[PDB]
C-alpha cells in the first residue's frame, strides 16, 4: 500500500507543516492600554491631568 | 488709461496643552516605565490634534 | 483597562482644603474609588455623610486594585485613625454621582387580579393589583432567597411604587404581565449642580437635605466648590 500511503502522508505533512509551529513559551500574555487628549488652552486657567 | 487692484490672503493660529501631575506617594512607589508609557501616551494625543 | 475612576484633579490644601483622621473604617467594596461627601463627629474625626457639624467637604478614598478587580485591605488611608485629605475647593474630574444599595421603580398597568415579581429570578408568588406598601414589601421578603425586612425599603401609596435595597446583589424585576419594573440608574449630566447628602451620597437632586458641593461642566468633571452646612 505504501504508495496510496505516502499520497495521504504527504497531504498530512503539508498542512503540518503549515498550520503548526513548536511552543517555546507555554503561556502568552495579551494587554489593554487606555488613551488621552490634549485640551484647547487659556491665559490664566489650567488642563487636566493624564 | 489703465486701472489696477489686488488682495491677500491669511492663516489661523490656535493654543493647546495638557497636564500631568503626581503626589509624593506615587514617585516613591512607582516604575519609571509608567511615568515614560503615559509620556508617550501624550506624544500620541499630540500626532491625534495635530 | 474596562475603567476610569474619579480622582481629583485639582487640590491646593493651603486654601480651605485639610487633613484629618477618619472616625470609622470605609467600606472598599461600597465607598472606595467614589465621591464622598464628608463631616466630623463629635470627635475631631472625618465621617461620611453628615457628623455632628454636617457635610463640610468632598473625599475621594483612592484605593489599587489587582487585575481580578478586588481591593487590598492592606491600606494607610482608609481605616478609622487613617489619615485623609478632605477638599472644599478643586476639581475632580473623571467624575460620576455616589449611590449607595440598589433602587428599584414598580408601576403596575394591571386594574386586576394579581401581578408577578421576581428577585434574583424566583418570584414573588402573587400581589394583588391595588396593595399598600407593607403588603409589597412583605411579598418580596416572602421568597426563601435569606434576603430579610430589613434588606429593603418599600414606599409608595399609588400604582407607582419604588424598592429601595441597603445591598448590592439583590436585583428586583418584573416577571408576569401587569407590572413592570425599571433600575433607577444614575449618571453624570453636564452643566448641572451636584449635593452632598447626609447619607455621604453626592447626587444631582436636592431634597428635604443636600448642601451643594460643585457643578460640572462637561459631564466627567466636577467644579469643586462645597457651600458648607450650617446650624
Amino acid at each position: 500500500f505504501a504508495e496510496s500511503i505516502a499520497i495521504y502522508n504527504e497531504a498530512m505533512d503539508n498542512l503540518i507543516q503549515l498550520l503548526t509551529y513548536p511552543v517555546t513559551v507555554p503561556v502568552e500574555p495579551v494587554v489593554q492600554i487606555g488613551e488621552t487628549t490634549f485640551e484647547e488652552a487659556t491665559e490664566l486657567g489650567v488642563p487636566r491631568g493624564a | 488709461g489703465l486701472p489696477i487692484e489686488v488682495f491677500q490672503m491669511g492663516y489661523d493660529l490656535r493654543h493647546y496643552d495638557k497636564r500631568n501631575a503626581y503626589s509624593w506617594m506615587f514617585l516613591a512607589d512607582a516604575d519609571g516605565r509608567q511615568v515614560e508609557a503615559i509620556h508617550d501616551a501624550v506624544l500620541w494625543a499630540d500626532k491625534r490634534l495635530v | 483597562a474596562l475603567k476610569t475612576k474619579p480622582r481629583w484633579d485639582k487640590y491646593d490644601g493651603y486654601v480651605g482644603n485639610y487633613r484629618g483622621v477618619l472616625g470609622e473604617d470605609i467600606d472598599l467594596d461600597t465607598e472606595a474609588n467614589r465621591v464622598l461627601a464628608v463631616g466630623t463627629n463629635s470627635n475631631g474625626a472625618i465621617v461620611v455623610g453628615a457628623g455632628q457639624t454636617g457635610i463640610k467637604g468632598l473625599m475621594i478614598v483612592a484605593v489599587g486594585a489587582d487585575i481580578h478587580g478586588a481591593m487590598l485591605d492592606g491600606g494607610i488611608n482608609n481605616h478609622a485613625g487613617d489619615p485623609q485629605d478632605v477638599g472644599k475647593h478643586g476639581e475632580i474630574t473623571n467624575f460620576q454621582p455616589t449611590v449607595f444599595g440598589r433602587t428599584f421603580g414598580v408601576a403596575i398597568s394591571a386594574t386586576e387580579g394579581n401581578v408577578k415579581l421576581a428577585v434574583n429570578g424566583v418570584d414573588t408568588g402573587n400581589i394583588a393589583y391595588d396593595t399598600s406598601a407593607a403588603n409589597l414589601k412583605s411579598g418580596i421578603v416572602a421568597v426563601d432567597d435569606g434576603f430579610t425586612a430589613d434588606d429593603f425599603t418599600v414606599t409608595g401609596t399609588a400604582p407607582n411604587f419604588t424598592i429601595v435595597t441597603t445591598r448590592t446583589d439583590v436585583t428586583i424585576t418584573a416577571s408576569g404581565e401587569g407590572v413592570t419594573v425599571t433600575e433607577a440608574t444614575s449618571v453624570a449630566a453636564a452643566g448641572t449642580n451636584y449635593y452632598g447628602h447626609a447619607d455621604g451620597t453626592v447626587n444631582a437632586v436636592k431634597g428635604s437635605d443636600g448642601v451643594y458641593v460643585g457643578h460640572t461642566q462637561e459631564a466627567d468633571r466636577l467644579i469643586v466648590n462645597v457651600k458648607d452646612e450650617e446650624d
